[PDB]
């Protein structure tokens, strides 16, 4: 049985920090004031690029890839590049690797952030194993690793827009939204950052839309409306009351909703427009002038 | 609670015990539609009790739309009687209710997201997909669809009593999240 | 040196190999065979913005040298190229026909044509917290 301890011995306390020291080392107790070993292990001094490795899936090794200008690989390059290309057929080598390489291609193209862009791809490798009603489509659970990957910051989304991009935004996206929950609800001020950035509006408009939407809810003006709708609605009130305006087709297009729908919530909150804005709000166009819709 | 959920739909199965020529049934029965290219069964409806039956070549059928256990058995008997009257050795066998759906109205609004966050292990709420909250009750095993309006849908029951017990169990939590 | 590379050299690099084509010629058996096609992808004019930054919350805005040094960013601007995608087809010899894309962020050299500080006066630089 592995027991590891630094107990002073002379006056067992069971137990207290003994110091790491600065130069002398050995962790002498501030109690018996004795010694313990010699230390001699600098953890600060890790292997830099100048050997260290940060593996996230299994264990990384590598093979071949010869390029040192000493003797030309020519004949031997193809001897070994073919020989290592034969070996990646023995025990289901493909799958995780194919998934992580195709993963870095789909994210890089939309310019998804690496720190959290890579985080969601770890989630996929946890989701590709385990067998819980996946009805797996490859693309489907990829839109989960496209959402949590964009969760770093609203880098590309505005997740709805990246959903509206490409293929499969509907029932197959539903199976995936459930897999991720197996969360916190999603609110007005959740998509405001992204929606506004894609819409290209200023911090002014963002903040007011964000204050309108919260009061729309606080005032229960939009009973059973989807938060996305409320948000896209509020973003229309805000922006329309500023200079930098955007149309319902422009807002709907980024929010991922339909003008009809945005009109529905908008018209529900318009009658309280006054009580909804920031207070210190500017106004290129005033409330008595906002589109009634 | 003071309220009693209303049974809205009952699904039952019946084995008529004898093979059927769906093409013939569709030809001699009124209000029947048969399109094998999309569904290998004859869809037939009657007015009393207002129901719809799915009749198969195997002689087995599903009766839907009934609002009471009696109407379900009664309707099932009429369909079997028609199959016979057409010319088959059909018999009324293995009658069994497979699902009962009921609805309510607690009369007050409900803050759904608060209810979902509170009972996360039983409820799934994402207005984006569906406006109502899906509550999967354990005992009895009944699925509820809770709406902001106070409207309640209860399904998955085999005995009408389960709908009633499901509603009584959920009423306290519905009340707790009442918007007031 | 840098200016010459941005104003001229950059365009010529986009135009040397440039266009790439892929041809899909059929088996000539019978429909749906006997269809030979050739698809084109072409690269036209190259554009280059003033230096910008893509924050975490989507918003893109101008970026001055001082903000780069403090927030440890890169003082780079956007590279944009006109792309065109043509399509052609023949039956079992005659080829018949059936925008601006972001490609990368190129770091700018300070005081170059593309840098904000190029047409900057003395008092200008001071407000920009740069040393003249």
């Amino acid at each position: 049985n592995l027991n590891i301890v630094l107990t002073c011995p002379e006056c067992k306390v069971y137990p207290p920090k003994i110091v790491e020291r600065f130069s002398e080392g050995d962790v002498v107790c501030a109690l018996c004031g004795l010694v313990l070993s010699d230390k001699l292990v600098d953890t600060r001094s890790e292997w830099r690029t100048f050997e260290a490795s940060n593996p996230l899936l299994d264990g990384n090794n590598l093979s071949t890839r010869i390029g040192k200008g000493e003797t030309t690989d020519m004949r031997f390059t193809k001897e070994l590049n073919k020989a290592q290309g034969k070996n990646v057929m023995d025990k289901k080598d493909n799958e995780v690797q194919a998934a992580f390489a195709k993963i870095t291609m789909l994210c890089d193209a939309a310019e998804l952030p690496k720190i959290v862009k890579d985080c969601a791809k770890e989630a996929y490798k946890l989701c590709h194993d385990e067998k819980t009603l996946k009805g797996k489509s490859m693309e489907s659970i990829m839109a989960a690793s496209i959402l949590i990957g964009c969760r770093r910051a609203e880098v590309a989304r505005t997740f709805k827009e990246i959903q509206s991009l490409i293929h499969v935004k509907t029932k197959e996206f539903g199976k995936t939204l459930n897999i991720m929950k197996n969360g916190f609800l999603k609110i007005d001020t959740d998509n405001m950052s992204r929606f506004c950035s894609h819409l290209g509006l200023p911090m002014q408009v963002t903040t007011s839309a964000e204050y309108t939407a919260k009061k729309c809810k606080e005032i229960k003006e939009i009973a059973g409306k989807s938060p996305i709708t409320i948000a896209v609605v509020s973003i229309y009130l805000n922006i329309l009351l500023f200079q930098i305006p955007i149309t319902a087709a422009k807002v709907g297009q980024t929010l991922q909703v339909t003008e009809g729908t945005i009109k529905s919530g908008y018209k529900i909150l318009y009658e309280h427009r006054d009580k909804l804005v920031d207070p210190q709000l500017i106004a290129n166009g005033v409330v008595s002038l906002d589109n009634l819709p | 609670s003071g309220i009693v959920p209303t049974l809205q739909n009952i699904v039952a199965t019946v084995t008529l015990g004898c093979r059927l020529d769906l093409k013939t049934v569709a030809l001699h029965a009124r209000n029947a539609e048969y399109n094998p290219k999309r569904f290998a069964a004859v869809i037939m409806r009657i007015r009393e009790p207002k129901t719809t039956a799915l009749i198969f070549a195997s002689g087995k059928m599903v009766v839907t739309g009934a609002k009471s256990e009696d109407d379900s058995k009664l309707a099932s008997r009429k369909y079997a009687r028609i199959i016979q009257k057409i010319g088959f050795a059909a018999k009324f066998t293995d009658f069994k209710i497979q699902n009962i759906v009921g609805s309510c109205d607690v009369k007050f609004p409900i803050r759904l997201e608060g209810l979902a966050f509170s009972h996360g292990t039983f409820s799934s709420y994402e207005p984006e997909l569906f406006p109502g909250l899906i509550y999967r009750m354990v005992k009895p095993k009944i699925v509820l669809l809770i709406f902001v309006s106070g409207k309640i849908v209860l399904t998955g029951a085999k005995q009408r009593e389960e709908i009633y017990q499901a509603f009584e169990a959920i009423y306290p939590v519905l009340s707790e999240f009442r918007k007031m | 040196s840098f200016n010459q590379f941005v104003d001229y050299t950059l365009q010529d690099i986009i135009c040397e190999d440039s266009t790439l084509i892929l041809e899909q010629l059929a088996q000539h058996t019978t429909e749906s065979d006997n269809i030979s096609r050739k698809y084109e992808i072409s690269f036209g004019k190259i554009y280059v913005t003033k230096p910008m930054v893509n924050e975490s919350d989507g918003v893109t805005h101008a970026l001055y040298p001082q903000e780069a040094r403090l927030r440890n960013l890169t003082y780079s601007s956007g590279l944009f190229v006109d792309v065109k995608k043509r399509t052609y087809e023949a039956i079992d010899e005659l080829k018949y026909e059936l925008g601006k894309v972001f490609i990368g962020r190129l770091p700018i050299m300070l005081r170059s044509k593309n840098c904000y500080l190029s047409e900057a006066t003395e008092s200008d630089l001071y407000k920009l917290k740069e040393c003249p």
